[PDB]
C-alpha cells in the first residue's frame, strides 16, 4: 500500500518565508507527476504547482515567482518553498502524485499554514 | 508423418489469405511495416540478450556430451586418456563464456526511456541492433560447440590408438575453435556504435 | 556408538547461534531490526528465541551422556 | 549431419568396441608365436598381448589346442554380451539379428544329432553358446518338423523365416535338413538387409548392406559349387537356396542356378568384377575370408556407425581360427604350413 | 647431508652392477630390501619366453596358482584365514634380513604340489554325497505331498526350477492339444546346484494322462527341461512304505556326510593359519627371479651384468649396505659397484612428507615433470586454496569446513592405522589441503565482510546517512572515508548493492587471473636460463612477454589507475573500460573519453608492439635452426604453438571471471535459504513459536551443510584444479617424464591378489 505525508507547517510571522516537504512510500516506481494543492476555509481545492518526473515546473498565477516546487535526491520525494506569505495564503496544504493512466492517483493527509 | 501435413495447411492457408485481402482491394492491410516500427523496442533488446547466452549454453553443453561419452568410453582400457583430453571439454566450455561476456556488455545498454522518445529513430536503432546482435552471437556459438565437440570426441578415440596421433588431431580443434572468437568480433562490431535508450 | 554425535553437534551449534541472534535482538542491533520489514520488537523476540536455545541446550546434555558412556 | 545424434545413445558402446579393436593381433604378434615350439610356450607368449591371464588357472599338463579354442573364444563371448547388455532401442535389435545366425545353425546341429540317435548331452557341448535359446535341446524330442514346428519353434523369434519349408517328405534326412538349414538362411538375411535398410542410419546404412551383400555372394558360391556333388538337383528347387540380396542378384544368380559344373559355374561367375578370379587359384574359402577381412578393416575406418559391432566381431573370430591353427601347428609339429594366417592389421 | 628435493627434482646417478652368480640371488635380496634402486631392461629385445630365468619363473608361478585354489576352497566355506602377522619380515625400514633357503623354496614347491593332490580327490568325493542327499530330499518332498496332489500308469511327475514351468506348462497344452490336466505346486527353501553353486527356486508338477505313446513324449519333454523326474505308487500304502524307504536312506546319508565333510574341514583349518605367510614368501621369490630377468647374463664369466637409477644424493648408502651383505656372506668379490654417465633420460623423483604429499599428488594426477624442471608442487601449496577461498568466501562457511578438518587432522595418528572406506580415503588424503583452504576462507570471507549471508559492523562507516527522513522514505547516502578493512557494511540491504559489489568483484577477478598468469609464466625464464638454452629466451620468452603484458598488462595497469582518480571532483567523465579496449583493436588511434594524457599516442605504439611479436614469435626459432627435412617439424611445432598461445592468451583472460561468478551464486544461494528458513520464525510467539523456531533452525542447518559446504565447496574447489592445470600450469610445464618406482618389497593382500 502507498501512503504520503506533509511536513513542515505551522504559523509564521507575516511575510516569513516557508518550505513544505512531502514524501511517499510503498511503491516500486517514480510517478510520472507529483504537485501541490491547498485549501482555506470556506473553499474548494486550489492548485498551486507540479513537476514531472523531467523536471518542467508548472505554477498557478497568483503564486507565479513567490512559491517554488522541486524534486529531492531519492525517488518519490517533493519539495513547496515559498519566499513570503501573507494572510490570502493561509490554509491546508495536500500533496499529490499521479500516473500517466488509469486510476492510480494518490493524496495526502494534509498540513495547516497560517500567519 | 503428421507435422508435414500441419506445415502444408500452414502454408496453404497463408497463400489462401493472402489472395484473399489482394483481390477485395485491402492488400495494404497486411502491413508488415507498421508492425516492425510499433511494436516496443525492449521486446527485441531482452530478447535478444536471453537468446544469447541461451542458445551459447546450448552449443557447449551439446558439445560437452558429444566428447564427454566417447572420452569416457574410450578410457576404459586407457586411463591416461582421462587427463590430457581435458582440453577438449575446455574448447567447448569458452564458448559459454563468450555468450557470458556479451551479455555483460549488452546488459549496460539497458536504460528507461522517457515516453515522449519511446519509439524515436535512436532507440529502434537500438533494439533492432542488440536483436540480431545477440542471435549471431547465439547462433555462431551454438554452431560451434558442436563442431569442437564433434572433433573432441574424435581426438579421444584417436589418442587411445596411440599418443602421437592426439597432437597432429588436435590442430583440427584449433581451427574449429575460432569460428567462436569470429561470432564474438561480428557481435560487438554491429552492436559497438548502438546508444544506450534515451 | 555413531548414532548420537549428530545430534551432539547440531544441538551444539544451536545454543551459540540462536544465543548469539538473541542477544542482538535483544540489543536492538541495527542489522536486525533496522529494517521497515523486520520484528517490530526487539525484547519480545529475543525472549522466544532465548528459549529455543534452552531446548537445544536439553539435547546437547542429553546426547553428550550418551555418548559418554 | 553424422554425428550430433549418435552418442546421445551409443556413445559409450562407440568407445568401447574400439578399445577391443586396438587389442586385435599385429603381423609381428603372429610371427612370435609362430617361434613358439610347445604350448607351454604359447601360453607365455599370448599373455604378454591383450589376452592378458585368461589361461591362468590352467594346469601346464592339461594344455591342449581345443582348450585353447575354447578358453579364447570364451574371452569374445562375454565381452559380445557384456555390450549388449549396455545397449538399448534399435541398437539391441540390431545385435539380436547377428545372434539369429548363430541360432539358426543350432536348430540344424541339433536336429542332426537327433536324427543320429545320439546323446543329447554330446550335442549341446558344441552348440553355440551365442545361438541359445531357452528350448533349443526340446528339438531332440522328435523327428517330424510338422511335429517340431508346433512343438517348438513357433515360440522362437525364428518362426517367420519357415514360410517356405513344410513341402517336405515325411521323414527327414541328412540331405533333407541341409535344405531346411539354407533355406532359413534365405529368409534370414533377406529379413536382416531389410531392417538394416529401414532403421539404421547413414553411413552405417550402406556398410552393412555391403557386408550383409557379401555374405549372401558367399553363400550362393558354396551353395552352387555343392550342389555339383549331387547326382541331380532340379535348377527350379536349386534357385529357392540363393539369397535375393547380393551383388550376384538377379542377372549372375540366375545363370548360377542353371548351371551344371564347374565350368559352367566359371562362366556364369566370370561376368562379375568383384570375384572375377577367384575359381583359378589356391584355395576358395582362403580368399573369402581374406576379402571379408578387408571389407572389415575398410568398416572400421567410419566413425559414429554402429558397423563398428559388427566389423570387431568378425574380426576377432577369425583371430581365434589363426591363433588355433598356429597351436595346432606346434602341437602336431607339422610346421610347414604355419604361415597361414591371415592378418590385415 | 641430503638435497632437499621439492624445488627441483633430485639428481639421479646411473650405477652399473656386477655380481657373481654364486651370491647373485642373496644380493638380490638386499637390494629389494633397500627399495631404493630402479632397474633399466638390458635386453628388450630377446622375447619373453626366451629369457634367461624363464623356467624359475614358472616354477613359482604354478605355485601360486596352487596357492588361488586353496583360498578359492577356504572361501568357499565359512572359514576365514589368520590375518596379520605384516612386519615379521620389515618395518618398510630397510634392515637387512636373510632370505629364505633354496632347500625352504623346494618344501613350498613340494608341499603345495601334495596339498593339491589330496584336496582335489577329497572335494570331488565330497559333493558326490550332496548330490545324492539333494536328490533324496526332493523325492521325500514329493511322497509328504497330500493325496489332493493324486486325485484329478495315470501321471507322470517330478521337480522343476520355478521359472522355467511356465514354458513346461505351455509345451504341453500344445501337444495335448487342449486335453491338459495339469497341478503344481510351489516349495519353500531354495535348493542349491553343485553344477553351478547357485541357487534355484524350485516347484514341483503332475501331469494326467493314459496312452502310453503320448506318455513317451511327456517325460522327454519334461526330461529337456531339466526336470528330475520321480516314480510314485498310486496307493497311499505304497508311497508310505516308499516314504519309509527314502527316509532310511537319507537318514544313514548324513553320517557319511558328516564324517567326511568334518575330515575336509579340519584339512582347512590347519592350512589357513600358514597360507598368507606362504603367499608373501613365494610372491617374493617369484619378483627377485623377474627383476634378475632383466639383466645380461654373460657366458665367458661367471657374472651378470645390471644396470638401474639411483639418486646420487644416496650412493654412499648403497655401497654401505652391500658391504655389509659381503660381511655376512664371507664370499669375498670384487667391486660390485661402479658408477657411469651416460645420455639417456633420468626418472623424476620428488622428496615429500606429510604436508606437502597431498598438493604434490594433485600436480602428478597431470603429468610427470620432466626432470629437473620447476616443479609445480610448490606454487599450487598456497595458490590452489586461496584461489579456492576468493570464490567460496564466507567467515559461516568457512568456519564449518576449518572444523571438519581438524576433527580429522588432530586423530590422524589413529585414523592413519584403521581400514577406511573409498570415500573416506580420499578425504583423509586430502586433511591439510583441506584445513588450509578453511583458514583461508575465513579471511577473504572478513574482506567480503559475510558471515552466514550477515555483515559485521566491527569499525565505524565511511557512509553517513540524512539527519531525517519518514516511514519508508528512499534516502541516499554521503561519503565520510573509507573502511580500514573490507567492504563497508552500509552496503547490506541495500537496494543498488549488486552495482557495486559486481565492480568490485569482476575487477578483483581480472587483477587476481592476470597476476597469476605473470607469475606463473616467470618460471619459464627459470628452466631456459638453468638449461643454458638461449634460443629459448630471445625466441620464445621475450616475444611472449611483450605480447602478454602489452594488451592484459596495460588492461590491468588502467582499472587499478581509474580507481586512484577522483573523477567527480576534478570534473572530468569517468571513461568506459570496455569501450577503450575494444576501440584499441577496433578502431585504433581514436578515444571517446581521455584517461590521461596522450592516450592515443601509447595506445596505437602498443598495438603495434603486440604486432610486430607475431612474426618474431613464428619465424626466429625455425630460421636459427635453418642455419644450424627435420626443419620441417620445427616449422610445424612453432607455428602451432603461435597460433594456440595468441588465442589462449585471450581465451585464458577471460576464463578468470569464473573466479566472480561461483562468489555471486554462492552469495545468492545463502540469503535466500536465510530469508526463506530462519527469517519466517521471527513472525510467531509463544509455544508454537518455540516449537517453530527449533524446528526451523534444524531445517536451515541441514541444508546450510549439506549443499552451501559439500556441494558447493565441492565445486569450487575443482574449479580451483581447473585453473590450476590448465591456465596455470600449460605457461611453464613440459612433463612427459618418467616416474621414479624402485624395486621393493610391500605386503601384498591374497584377496586382491586372487582378485
Amino acid at each position: 500500500q502507498v501512503q504520503l505525508q506533509e511536513s513542515g507547517g505551522g504559523l509564521v510571522e507575516i511575510g516569513g518565508s516557508l518550505r513544505l516537504s512531502c514524501a511517499a512510500s510503498g511503491t516500486l516506481f517514480t510517478f510520472n507527476t507529483m504537485a501541490w494543492y491547498r485549501q482555506a476555509p470556506g473553499k474548494q481545492r486550489e492548485f498551486i504547482a507540479t513537476i514531472t518526473s523531467g523536471g518542467n515546473t508548472n505554477y498557478a498565477d497568483s503564486v507565479q515567482g513567490r512559491f517554488t516546487i522541486s524534486r529531492g535526491n531519492a525517488k518519490n520525494t517533493l519539495y513547496l518553498q515559498m519566499n513570503s506569505l501573507k494572510p490570502e495564503d493561509t490554509a491546508v496544504y495536500y500533496c499529490n502524485a499521479r500516473t500517466m493512466t488509469g486510476p492510480f492517483d494518490y493524496w495526502g493527509q494534509g498540513t495547516q499554514v497560517t500567519v | 508423418s503428421f507435422s508435414h501435413f500441419l506445415y502444408y495447411l500452414v502454408l496453404i492457408v497463408v497463400i489462401v489469405y493472402g489472395l484473399y485481402k489482394l483481390f477485395t482491394g485491402h492488400g495494404s492491410d497486411i502491413n508488415f511495416g507498421k508492425f516492425l516500427l510499433r511494436t516496443s523496442p525492449y521486446m527485441w533488446a531482452n530478447l535478444g540478450i536471453a537468446l544469447c547466452v541461451g542458445l551459447s549454453v546450448v552449443g557447449a553443453a551439446w558439445g560437452i556430451f558429444i566428447t564427454g561419452s566417447s572420452m569416457i568410453g574410450a578410457g576404459v582400457r586407457a586411463p591416461r586418456i582421462t587427463t590430457k583430453n581435458l582440453i577438449s571439454i575446455i574448447f567447448c566450455e569458452v564458448v559459454a563464456i563468450y555468450g557470458l561476456i556479451i551479455a555483460i556488455v549488452f546488459s549496460s545498454k539497458l536504460t528507461v526511456a522517457t515516453a515522449e522518445n519511446m519509439y524515436s529513430k535512436s532507440n529502434l536503432y537500438t533494439g533492432y541492433s542488440l536483436f540480431w546482435a545477440g542471435i549471431t552471437v547465439g547462433a555462431s556459438n551454438l554452431i560451434c560447440g558442436i563442431a569442437v565437440g564433434i572433433t573432441g570426441a574424435t581426438a579421444a578415440i584417436s589418442d587411445a590408438a596411440d599418443s602421437a596421433l592426439f597432437v597432429k588431431i588436435l590442430v583440427i580443434e584449433i581451427f574449429g575453435s575460432i569460428l567462436g572468437l569470429l561470432g564474438l568480433i561480428v557481435g560487438l562490431l554491429m552492436a559497438g556504435k548502438a546508444s544506450e535508450f534515451q | 556408538t555413531g548414532k548420537a554425535w549428530c545430534c551432539t553437534v547440531l544441538s551444539a551449534f544451536g545454543v551459540v547461534i540462536l544465543s548469539v541472534i538473541a542477544h542482538l535482538f535483544n540489543t536492538n542491533h541495527e542489522s536486525f531490526v533496522g529494517s521497515i520489514n523486520d520484528p517490530e520488537d526487539g525484547p519480545a523476540v529475543a525472549h522466544t528465541v532465548y528459549l529455543a536455545a534452552l531446548v537445544y541446550l536439553v539435547f546437547f546434555v542429553f546426547c553428550g551422556f550418551q555418548v559418554y558412556l | 549431419m553424422e554425428g550430433v545424434y549418435f552418442n546421445i545413445d551409443n556413445g559409450f558402446i562407440e568407445g568401447v568396441v574400439r578399445g577391443y579393436r586396438n587389442g586385435l593381433l599385429s603381423n609381428n604378434q603372429y610371427i612370435n608365436l609362430t617361434q613358439c615350439d610347445t604350448l607351454e610356450d604359447l601360453k607365455l607368449q599370448l599373455s604378454s598381448t591383450d589376452y592378458g591371464n585368461f589361461l591362468s588357472s590352467v594346469s601346464s599338463e592339461s594344455l591342449t589346442t581345443s582348450l585353447i579354442q575354447e578358453y579364447a573364444s570364451s574371452k569374445l563371448y562375454h565381452e559380445f554380451n557384456y555390450i549388449r547388455d549396455q545397449s538399448s532401442g534399435s541398437t539391441r535389435k540390431f545385435m539380436d539379428y547377428i545372434t539369429y545366425g548363430y541360432m539358426i545353425d543350432n536348430v540344424a546341429l541339433m536336429i542332426t544329432g537327433t536324427i543320429h540317435d545320439r546323446d543329447k548331452g554330446e550335442i549341446l557341448q558344441r552348440c553355440h553358446p551365442l545361438g541359445w535359446f531357452d528350448t533349443l535341446p526340446t528339438l531332440s524330442v522328435a523327428t517330424d518338423l510338422e511335429s517340431l514346428y508346433e512343438t517348438v519353434l513357433v515360440d522362437t523369434p525364428l518362426a517367420p523365416y519357415f514360410k517356405n519349408c513344410f513341402d517336405t517328405a515325411e521323414e527327414l534326412d541328412d540331405m533333407n535338413i541341409e535344405i531346411i538349414r539354407n533355406k532359413l538362411y534365405k529368409a534370414y538375411l533377406e529379413d536382416f538387409y531389410n531392417f538394416v535398410t529401414e532403421e539404421i542410419p547413414e553411413p552405417a546404412k550402406e556398410c552393412m548392406q555391403t557386408l550383409l551383400g557379401f555374405e549372401a555372394d558367399r553363400r550362393s558360391i558354396n551353395i552352387a559349387l555343392n550342389s555339383l556333388q549331387s547326382s541331380d538337383i532340379d535348377p527350379d528347387l536349386k534357385s529357392d537356396l540363393l539369397p535375393n540380396i547380393g551383388k550376384l542378384y538377379p542377372l549372375a544368380t540366375f545363370h548360377l542356378a542353371q548351371a551344371q559344373d564347374f565350368e559352367g559355374v566359371r562362366a556364369a561367375l566370370a561376368n562379375v568384377y568383384e570375384y572375377r578370379g577367384f575359381l583359378e587359384t589356391g584355395n576358395l574359402e582362403d580368399h573369402f575370408y581374406q576379402l571379408e577381412m578387408e571389407l572389415c578393416r575398410d568398416a572400421f575406418t567410419q566413425q559414429f556407425a554402429i558397423s563398428t559391432v559388427w566389423a570387431w566381431m568378425k574380426s576377432k573370430e577369425q583371430e581365434v581360427r589363426n591363433i588355433t591353427w598356429i597351436a595346432e601347428c606346434i602341437a602336431q609339429n607339422q610346421r610347414e604350413r604355419i604361415n597361414n594366417y591371415i592378418s590385415v592389421y | 647431508e641430503k638435497e632437499e628435493a621439492i624445488f627441483r627434482s633430485a639428481e639421479m646417478a646411473l650405477v652399473q652392477f656386477y655380481i657373481p652368480q654364486e651370491i647373485s640371488r642373496d644380493s638380490a635380496y638386499t637390494l629389494g630390501q633397500l627399495g631404493l634402486v630402479q632397474f633399466r631392461d638390458l635386453n628388450s629385445k630377446v622375447r619373453a619366453f626366451q629369457r634367461t630365468f624363464v623356467n624359475e619363473i614358472r616354477r613359482l608361478d604354478n605355485v601360486e596358482r596352487q596357492y588361488r585354489y586353496f583360498y578359492s576352497l577356504l572361501k568357499k566355506h565359512d572359514i576365514k584365514l589368520y590375518e596379520g602377522d605384516t612386519d615379521k619380515y620389515l618395518d618398510g625400514s630397510g634392515e637387512l634380513y636373510v632370505p629364505p633357503s633354496g632347500s625352504v623354496i623346494d618344501d613350498y614347491v613340494r608341499n603345495a604340489s601334495y596339498l593339491e593332490e589330496r584336496l582335489i580327490q577329497m572335494e570331488d568325493a565330497t559333493d558326490q554325497i550332496e548330490v545324492q542327499k539333494n536328490d533324496l530330499e526332493q523325492y521325500r518332498f514329493i511322497l509328504q505331498s497330500g493325496d489332493e496332489f493324486f486325485l484329478k500308469v495315470n501321471y507322470v511327475t517330478g521337480v522343476i526350477a520355478r521359472d522355467k514351468v511356465a514354458t513346461l506348462e505351455q509345451i504341453l497344452w500344445r501337444v495335448l492339444r487342449g486335453n491338459l490336466f495339469f497341478k503344481t505346486v510351489e516349495i519353500e527353501q531354495p535348493v542349491y546346484d553343485v553344477k553351478t553353486r547357485e541357487y534355484k527356486h524350485k516347484n514341483a508338477f503332475i501331469v494326467f494322462s493314459h496312452g502310453d505313446l503320448i506318455i513317451k513324449r511327456i517325460r522327454k519333454i519334461a526330461e529337456s527341461l531339466d526336470a528330475n523326474l520321480y516314480d510314485v505308487d498310486s496307493s497311499n500304502e505304497g508311497r508310505s512304505q516308499q516314504l519309509a524307504k527314502v527316509n532310511k536312506n537319507l537318514s544313514d546319508l548324513y553320517t557319511v556326510l558328516k564324517t567326511t565333510s568334518t575330515t575336509l574341514e579340519s584339512e582347512l583349518y590347519a592350512i589357513a593359519k600358514e597360507l598368507d605367510s606362504w603367499f608373501q614368501d613365494v610372491t617374493r621369490e617369484k619378483a627377485i627371479f623377474e627383476i634378475l630377468n632383466k639383466s645380461n647374463y654373460d657366458t665367458n664369466r661367471k657374472i651378470l651384468i645390471a644396470e638401474g637409477w639411483i639418486p646420487r644424493d644416496e650412493l654412499a648408502t648403497l655401497q654401505a649396505r652391500l658391504g655389509e651383505m659381503i660381511a655376512r656372506l664371507g664370499i669375498d668379490v670384487p667391486s660390485i659397484i661402479q658408477v657411469l654417465d651416460t645420455n639417456h633420460t633420468p626418472p623424476t623423483f620428488h622428496r615429500t612428507n606429510k604436508f606437502t604429499a597431498g598438493f604434490q599428488s594433485i600436480c602428478d594426477c597431470y603429468g610427470i615433470a620432466q626432470y629437473r624442471e620447476i616443479n609445480a608442487g610448490l606454487p599450487t601449496i598456497v595458490t590452489f586454496p586461496f584461489m579456492f577461498a576468493i570464490m567460496f568466501g564466507d567467515m559461516g562457511h568457512g568456519f564449518l569446513m576449518t572444523l571438519a578438518a581438524l576433527s580429522l587432522v588432530l586423530n590422524e595418528k589413529k585414523i592413519n592405522k584403521m581400514k577406511r572406506g573409498e570415500i573416506f580415503d580420499m578425504a583423509f588424503t586430502g586433511r591439510y589441503i583441506i584445513l588450509l583452504m578453511g583458514v583461508f576462507s575465513m579471511y577473504t570471507g572478513f574482506l567480503y565482510n559475510d558471515i552466514f549471508s550477515k555483515t559485521m559492523t566491527i569499525f565505524k562507516s565511511g557512509w553517513k546517512w540524512p539527519d531525517h527522513w519518514k516511514k519508508g522514505e528512499s534516502i541516499t547516502a554521503t561519503s565520510v572515508g573509507t573502511y580500514p578493512i573490507g567492504l563497508d557494511w552500509a552496503w547490506h540491504g541495500t537496494e543498488n548493492a549488486l552495482l557495486f559489489s559486481n565492480s568490485y568483484k569482476m575487477k578483483l577477478s581480472i587483477l587476481m587471473g592476470f597476476i597469476h598468469m605473470t607469475y606463473s609464466y616467470f618460471f619459464s625464464l627459470a628452466n631456459h636460463l638453468y638449461f643454458n638454452s638461449m634460443i629459448d629466451i630471445i625466441g620464445n620468452f621475450i616475444p611472449g612477454l611483450l605480447f602478454m603484458q602489452g594488451i592484459f598488462g596495460y588492461l590491468s595497469v588502467c582499472i587499478v589507475y581509474k580507481w586512484a582518480v577522483d573523477w567527480v571532483k576534478d570534473g572530468k567523465p569517468a571513461p568506459g573500460l570496455l569501450n577503450m579496449l575494444i576501440n584499441m583493436f577496433l578502431s585504433p588511434g581514436t578515444i571517446d573519453d581521455e584517461l590521461y594524457p596522450h592516450q592515443a599516442k601509447v595506445q596505437v605504439f602498443l598495438l603495434l608492439m603486440a604486432l610486430v611479436c607475431i612474426p618474431w614469435l613464428l619465424l626466429v626459432k625455425p630460421l636459427h635452426f635453418k642455419f644450424t627435412e627435420d626443419f620441417g617439424d620445427i616449422m610445424i611445432h612453432q607455428v602451432i604453438h603461435t597460433i594456440e598461445f595468441c588465442l589462449n592468451c585471450v581465451s585464458h583472460t577471460a576464463s578468470y571471471l569464473r573466479l566472480w561468478a561461483l562468489s555471486l551464486a554462492h552469495a545468492q544461494l545463502s540469503s535466500v535459504l536465510w530469508t526463506m528458513t530462519i527469517q519466517i520464525a521471527f513472525g510467531f510467539r509463544g509455544f508454537v513459536g518455540v516449537f517453530m523456531t527449533v524446528a526451523l533452525f534444524a531445517m536451515w542447518f541441514a541444508l546450510t551443510c549439506a549443499v552451501l559446504v559439500l556441494m558447493e565447496g565441492t565445486s569450487a574447489m575443482l574449479h580451483s584444479l581447473r585453473l590450476h592445470w590448465v591456465e596455470s600450469m600449460s605457461k611453464f610445464f613440459v612433463g612427459e617424464g618418467l616416474p621414479y618406482e624402485p624395486f621393493a618389497f610391500e605386503y601384498k593382500d591374497m584377496e586382491v591378489a586372487v582378485a
